[PDB]
């Protein structure tokens, strides 16, 4: 087939060493490696084939290499095909389906991504603009279905609820002694389940929760972590406050209670907030509280702190195989993304060309997808209301910066247990201590 | 043979990742794929022992401040990290400090300052100012350079033998 | 001994 030529429409300009490079040991289709934009931009619409995953891929990561309105530029460009009997052929197998992989390319974008089109109006105006000018029968139901869109994009049976000794409503007494450890452990995993379901890509391609403007860009990446902090923290100023021994034994139970039943929940951010608050220094340190934990809360606090061993390889094993509904710990997932960006060169350069690192790109993408997997399934789970703002008002520092609250908690450590005689404190708790423990009441 | 654990500390923002990334890279592949153990295990002979380096860098998880102390229990070594142009980085080093010391429970834990040159930022922390530090704590200190790999080397090398000699 | 929650020896 014979196209027209480069110096007047820059899609036709062969492939070469120069232009575009593939995966060299790697449904069909190559794996391109790296390319020039203009190549990214053809194979994004490529003639020959459609190829969903280069273009998810694609339109999650390109705006490290080019600019929104630059992308739509390009692939204006690309669908303004100008022509060289065999241009039946021509319009037939390369007019054709490259101008229908531009609108698919616009309908995913406008789809997955109108966050582009909500921070840059005009992008959105030239973008109804160029639909707008799109006049063909083939095109036609695809026009119609991207209009559709952009104008939409302006605008089982759960288990009984358990309490403890706080009575629905009894809101004045919740504590974490006070509710019920199961319905903490659940009320706690629909919200750290919410806050991991609301991070979109756009909050972590780019490893902008990192950089001065993170947050602008990161607000539900930041809002999910500043809750487990919280919590972690809370359990940490639950712990070292009881200053009573066999209260404290008492608090350090039914947290590993709790952290029990967040494994039951396949809940792992619950189960790394207890983790991260038992390694605390003013909670590790407590040598006589951890004392009296009966054995088996000692090997269920074991095992979920093994999780964390070995750079987490057992929670990407379990993680691996356990399935949906769960939470996942977001830090490892950040730590990839940003060790994959920083780790790797933005460019390629082959006879002395530029082209973009695209892999780099594929291997991010990978990530985001990986986290997206586990957003879709829901937990079966009923909302307690006031249990839930009870959780997601707890304010463990109060006023305090950071480095005057940790100090106070570890204070309280040595207070509490001095590193010196033991000395005794009295109770604070009116009501019992005993636990009704994990297990439902029918 | 004998494993360190070293654990990467410093502010996040500034590219620390970088002294972590340089060292386990082949000198001249610029690959990394941070998801498998190859890429924070590396085998090295230092002064003529063969030993195994297991690095620790959390970079990217700095807003879950709670999991501090939880990472830093993990190791025996410390890379305090800042970027030779943020102040604020190297001002945040004497706060990272006190905390590995309360984690590790030890008033002399092994460990280096190690202060890093990112490509084109200009400094705003002098040489003299971190080694004047680095005294103060006892403690070497390095500079390195993520452009040319100057230094990465150095800075791990001079911790296991802080670690040796402790 | 290693960690307050491990088996003691």
């Amino acid at each position: 087939m014979r196209l027209p030529s480069a110096d007047v429409y820059r899609f036709a300009e062969p492939d070469s060493e120069e232009n575009i490079i593939f995966e060299e040991n790697m449904a069909g289709i190559p794996i391109i490696k790296a390319g020039t934009v203009i190549k990214l931009i053809e194979r994004l619409t490529y003639h020959m084939y459609a190829d969903p995953n280069f273009v998810r891929t694609f339109l999650t990561t390109y705006r490290s290499f080019c600019k929104p309105q630059e992308l739509l530029s390009l692939i204006i460009e690309r669908f303004e095909i100008p022509e060289p009997a065999e241009l039946k052929r021509f319009r037939k197998e390369y007019i054709q389906p490259v101008q229908l992989r531009v609108l698919n390319v616009c309908r995913h974008w406008v789809e997955h991504h109108f966050y582009d089109f909500e921070r840059d109006a005009y992008l959105l105006q030239r973008m109804e603009e160029f639909i707008g000018t799109v006049r063909g029968k083939a095109m036609k139901k695809w026009v119609e279905s991207i209009t559709k869109i952009i104008q939409r994009k302006k605008i089982s049976s759960p288990p009984t609820v358990e309490w403890h000794i706080s009575r629905p409503g009894h809101i004045e007494t919740f504590d974490l002694l006070t509710l019920h450890p199961i319905e903490i452990a659940r009320q706690l995993t629909l919200l750290e389940s919410d806050l991991y379901r609301a991070v979109q890509p756009s909050e972590l391609v780019g490893s902008v929760w990192t950089k001065e403007d993170k947050e602008i860009n990161s607000p539900n990446l930041l809002k999910m972590i500043r809750h487990t902090t919280n919590l972690t923290l809370w359990f940490e100023k639950c712990i070292v406050e009881t200053e009573n021994l066999e209260e404290r034994v008492a608090v350090v139970s039914r947290i590993i209670e709790i952290l029990q039943v967040f494994q039951e929940l396949n809940n792992f951010n619950g189960v790394l907030e207890v983790v991260s608050a038992m390694n605390s220094s003013p909670v590790y340190r407590l040598d006589h509280t951890f004392e009296q934990i009966p054995s088996r809360q000692k090997k269920i606090l074991e095992e979920a702190h093994e999780l964390s061993e070995d750079h987490y390889k057992k929670y990407l094993a379990k993680l691996r195989s356990i399935n949906p509904p769960c939470v996942p710990f977001f830090g490892i997932y950040l730590t990839n993304i940003l060790k994959t960006e920083e780790g790797n060169p933005e460019v390629l350069k082959r006879h002395g060309k530029e082209l973009i690192n695209f892999s780099k790109r594929r291997k991010v993408a990978e990530i985001t997808g990986e986290i997206q997997q586990y957003q879709n399934q829901p937990y079966c789970l009923r909302v307690e209301s006031d249990i839930k703002r009870f959780f997601e008002n707890l304010n463990p520092m109060g006023n305090s910066m950071e480095k005057e609250f940790t100090d106070y908690l570890f204070n309280k450590s040595l207070e509490i247990e001095p590193r010196k005689p033991l000395p005794r404190f009295p109770k604070k708790y009116s009501y019992p201590l005993k636990s009704p423990g994990v297990r439902p009441s029918n | 043979m004998t494993e360190y654990k070293l654990v990467v500390v410093g502010a996040g923002g500034v590219g620390k990742s970088a002294l972590t990334i340089q060292l386990i890279q082949n000198h001249f592949v610029d690959e990394y794929d941070p998801t498998i153990e190859d890429s924070y295990r590396k085998q090295v002979v230092i002064d003529g022992e063969t030993c195994l380096l297991d690095i620790l860098d959390t970079a990217g998880q700095e807003e879950y401040s709670a999991m501090r102390d939880q990472y830093m229990r993990t190791g025996e070594g410390f890379l305090c990290v800042f970027a030779i142009n943020n102040t604020k980085s190297f001002e945040d080093i004497h706060q990272y400090r006190e905390q590995i010391k309360r984690v590790k429970d030890s008033d002399d834990v092994p460990m280096v300052l190690v202060g890093n040159k990112c490509d084109l930022a200009a400094r705003t922390v002098e040489s003299r100012q971190a080694q004047d530090l680095a005294r103060s704590y006892g403690i070497p200190y390095i500079e390195t350079s993520a452009k040319t790999r100057q230094g990465v080397e150095d800075a791990f090398y001079t911790l296991v033998r802080e670690i040796r000699q402790h | 001994k290693r960690h307050p929650w491990s088996v003691a020896n």
